[PDB]
């Protein structure tokens, strides 16, 4: 009965890597993000 | 004491053999999963013809 | 006193074994509860309100909650239920960040 | 939730609801605890069927709130519509509030009993007289007397 | 006690100014002298570096406490 | 027994003034048929029915109708009746449809503390099954993150049905966000990308939008500038709150409690 509490973790899975990510970059190409967060797409990755 | 019962206790099914018995000052940064070290060097030099 | 804290949790759990979290957040914050909640129903009153504000995306005291309730909760006994409790725990803590 | 349909301007639809919540005060009072408290609206409202039924819900809801004041005020509001029912484990708990409301102001008034003294409301007045009667009429003296003098009367 | 007499004898200088309007003493001209003095030495505006080594001494001092 | 709606409730109504038709029938249920729970009487099971068609039909019209407060007194009595613990069918013809319509239009109130708070009365049809919740819900987690583009995706693929009367709502809290964000210490931003962006190839939306917004016109030079930085680095406003808060230390460490 927590399963609820676990589908909504999946912004928490980004905004931990983008901050790792903004952490250890300094200028990264924004198709760049999407490879290492497997966004999957680089036009929403500028929005998140 | 006064315990509570409400909640199941689920089974322990442990491994009664000792198999780690280590106090250290573990952190998260030992558990990266990842396929050792000397595998990744190795195939280094072969993906990169050197 | 003395006798409504145990009733409390047991009101509180009614609502929980339920989906019934709408209503049951109206009265955590309405009813109080006893300074002398013999170190026990205490446990149980932590545990339910943390998670009452932990689907409610009331994080920040979910997780100072039921710490608290861990800490106060016996140790040499009531094995199954600090399962529960840290279970919930670290996946509130994990919303959080 | 059945609260929900307290706002379509309909006068008999309305006091249906009301009806049905006293028999729903307690098991689920939660939901109406402060999200709605529409049912004093209506207690003021010149739609009149209504003034002292809604007072019986608007004063059993803040009962276990904790108010009171709040409690003793409207429960008034109903006048021989509340206390009719003298024979209860609810009755007591506001005419306990009744003898304990006026005696804290009898007290303050007998400081300046010679004019300017608070307006006493007639029917807390009676109220416990009514209750003052009961005691006679069980015959028991003993509690009769001290209430007397508690209450400066 | 230190805030309560600094007021005082601040006061008592607002007292003395008192003859801008109404002239007692045709202006003593050492003590305006002090008085520009005084108001140079007070100490430079909070939002300079000053700050930083501020936060960098009151929190030192937190660490011991 | 007084039916009163089987003379043209199924078809269609543009805009029709049927809440007539609907008026003289919720008042003759109650003296009719109790549609309170009332747990007395499990037996009876035919007898709701009626109550829950008579209210389940009510979405239908209501929502075509753009009415915001009426539309919530609805869901009350309605989920009810979903819910009741009396016996009854496990599963009516609009069972998630209704319900989803509900919970969509939580999250285009921008509440989302009812919006989880609403997901448990329904087990496991969250994202596994039940496609009448998984859109509304996984509109959720998009507006949670930045994820916009998949937003426009899932605008046009709904499950119940256009759903149109709250897409409308979900644009006033897309466009004010989208265009917060933006308003960070960037640099120029030509009118290309911000026209053709989301829907539009060349409107004149943006034109009011930079007027009630910002974005100083120019040379084809748009601007966001953002110091916060001559409001900082202070310690007098600091200096009143630090000296309240040694107090303490002191009044804490020397007075008996």
């Amino acid at each position: 009965g927590t399963y609820t509490l676990i589908i909504r973790l999946r912004h928490n899975v980004i905004k931990t890597g983008v901050r790792m990510i903004s952490l250890s970059y300094s200028r990264i190409s924004l198709a760049d993000i999407a490879q290492k967060l497997q966004l999957d797409s680089p036009e929403d990755a500028e929005f998140i | 004491d006064d315990e509570f019962e409400e909640f199941p206790a689920e089974d322990w099914a442990g491994l009664d053999e000792d198999e780690d018995a280590h106090v250290w000052e573990d952190n998260w940064d030992d558990d990266n999963v990842e396929d050792d070290f000397s595998n990744q060097l190795r195939a280094e030099l072969e993906k990169h013809g050197y | 006193a003395d006798g409504q804290a145990t009733l409390l949790n047991l009101l509180l759990r009614n609502y929980l074994h339920y989906s019934l979290y709408d209503q049951a957040e109206k009265l955590v914050s309405k009813s109080v509860f006893p300074e002398q909640a013999n170190n026990n129903e205490w446990a149980r009153y932590l545990y339910y309100t943390g998670r009452i504000k932990a689907i409610q995306l009331e994080y920040s005291e979910a997780r100072r909650t039921m710490t608290n309730a861990l800490r106060k909760a016996p140790q040499h006994t009531a094995v199954g239920f600090k399962q529960t409790v840290h279970k919930l725990l670290i996946v509130v803590e994990l919303l959080l960040g | 939730g059945i609260i929900s349909l307290l706002d379509e301007d309909e006068p008999q639809l309305k006091e249906f609801a009301l009806h049905k919540l006293n028999a729903v005060v307690n098991d689920f009072w939660a939901e109406i605890s402060e999200s709605v408290d529409k049912i004093e609206v209506l207690y003021e409202d010149e739609g009149f069927r209504s003034r002292q039924f809604a007072a019986l819900v608007a004063s059993k809801v803040f009962y276990h709130l904790g108010a009171f004041e709040e409690s003793l005020n409207y429960a008034l509001g109903a006048g021989d519509l509340f206390n009719v029912n003298d024979n209860s484990e609810y009755v007591e708990t506001i005419i306990a509030k009744c003898i304990d409301h006026y005696t804290k102001q009898c007290v303050e008034n007998a400081d300046l009993p010679e004019g300017e003294k608070k307006p006493i409301d007639q029917r807390l007045e009676g109220i416990v007289n009514k209750m003052f009667q009961r005691c006679l009429d069980d015959h028991k003296y003993k509690q009769a007397i001290g209430i007397a003098l508690e209450t400066r009367r | 006690h230190g805030l309560k007499g600094l007021n005082s004898k601040l006061l008592d200088i607002r007292s003395y100014l008192e003859k801008v309007a109404t002239g007692k003493l045709p202006i003593n001209h050492q003590i305006i002298y002090q008085l520009q003095d005084v108001f140079n030495l007070l100490p430079d505006v909070s939002l300079q570096e000053f700050v930083k080594a501020f936060y960098l001494k009151t929190n030192d001092q937190m660490v011991v406490v | 027994m007084y039916e009163q709606l089987k003379g043209e409730w199924n078809r269609k109504s543009p805009n029709l003034s049927k809440c007539g038709e609907e008026l003289g029938r919720l008042k003759l249920v109650l003296l009719e048929l109790n549609f309170l729970p009332t747990t007395g009487t499990k037996l009876t099971k035919q007898q709701l029915i009626l109550a829950r068609d008579i209210l389940e039909i009510g979405a239908q019209w209501s929502i075509l109708r753009k009415d915001i407060p009426s539309f919530e007194r609805y869901m009350a009595q309605l989920k009810c009746y979903y819910f009741d613990y009396k016996e009854q069918l496990p599963e009516s013809a609009y069972m998630h449809q209704l319900l989803g319509l509900n919970l969509l239009f939580l999250l285009s109130q921008n509440r989302v503390a009812e919006f989880h708070t609403e997901l448990e009365r329904l087990p496991a049809k969250d994202i596994q099954t039940n496609v009448y919740i998984k859109h509304p819900v996984s509109l959720e987690q998009y507006l949670m993150e930045g994820s916009y583009n998949k937003v426009f995706l899932a605008k046009g693929n709904i499950p119940a049905e256009s759903y149109t009367f709250f897409i409308d709502i979900l644009l006033d809290t897309i466009r004010d966000e989208i265009a917060g964000c933006i308003e960070k210490a960037y640099e120029k931003i030509l009118f290309t990308e911000a026209t053709r962006i989301l829907f539009f190839n060349t409107p004149k939306k943006m034109t009011d939008y930079a007027k009630k917004r910002g974005w100083v016109l120019g040379p084809n030079n748009y601007y966001s500038f953002a110091s916060q930085q001559q409001k900082p680095e202070d310690t007098t406003i600091p200096s009143t709150e630090l000296a309240k808060q040694v107090i303490e230390y002191a009044r804490q460490l020397e007075m008996i409690v």
